[PDB]
């Protein structure tokens, strides 16, 4: 008989690699970078 | 009455302080959990590479016994 | 006068605190950006690799097949 | 003579990735947001 | 006496902060050099399947060769 | 005729990896831990 097909080992499709989204955060953090600007004391 | 403003907006600054401690601290969370994700999936992509790789190194090779085989 | 230098002292602790949280922003808007540049190069590679594997895959088959065709 | 066995080229196995472990650190900044709640001053 | 307690809550308050500023100064040090390895690791994955996959080439083209001068 | 070159598939070149220096960022927050000790009150 013929040869059968040839499986040349693992599925790699099931790797993946997340996409980690922290903007949220970031834009926070700047925005308190420039509200700490209403909480210098001047007396 | 300046020890009520200075007492007030110190509380404020505080609080803001600890809104962008509890953002740093999300976003470190996040950070780490993505990129032992990406570091999981970088290995995982080594070690079935090296057992695709091999399968491929025995299939070329049985090709060449077969070639010699006929030659 | 103690109250002129609890709000010296303030601001310039508030004024550091600030050039903290910008310089932190900065380093996590830099780690992301080179995090999801890594993230969508893997996934790239993984895509292309499938690609390229299967590719591979064909060409064993078609020569197998030439092979048992000679055999 | 047959023909050798293919060194189908590099190593990859030395390829290896780290993995972070900053919960320590992740952690900490989580107490400290809590703990800020002792140094609020109420006059 | 409230300017006592002012200074010793923001004294406290600093403290925590200077602990905070050096966790995160940390956590992005580990980011980066995790980071960054993994970046080189892919790297290097890049060019040397570049490499195994060129020698693939080779190896298939030297096949199908050998297949044409049988038939 | 002779069978033509095999081209394996996609160019796997292009793929690339960036690398973060984030060393201004940490060394800034190192040296502001260390300089709030210049900010804290003494009555």
């Amino acid at each position: 008989h013929t040869s059968p097909d040839v499986d040349l080992g693992g599925d790699i499709s099931g790797i993946n690699a997340s996409v980690v989204n922290i903007q949220k955060e970031i834009d926070r953090l700047n925005e308190v970078a420039k509200n700490l600007n209403e909480s210098l004391i001047d007396l | 009455e300046n020890q009520k403003l200075i007492a007030n907006q110190f509380n404020s600054a505080i609080g803001k302080i600890q809104d962008s401690l509890s953002s740093t601290a999300s976003a470190l969370g996040k950070l780490q959990d993505v990129v032992n994700h990406n570091a999981q999936a970088l290995n995982t992509l080594v070690k079935q590479l090296s057992s695709k790789f091999g399968a491929i190194s025995s299939v070329l090779n049985d090709i060449f016994s077969r070639l010699d085989k006929v030659e």
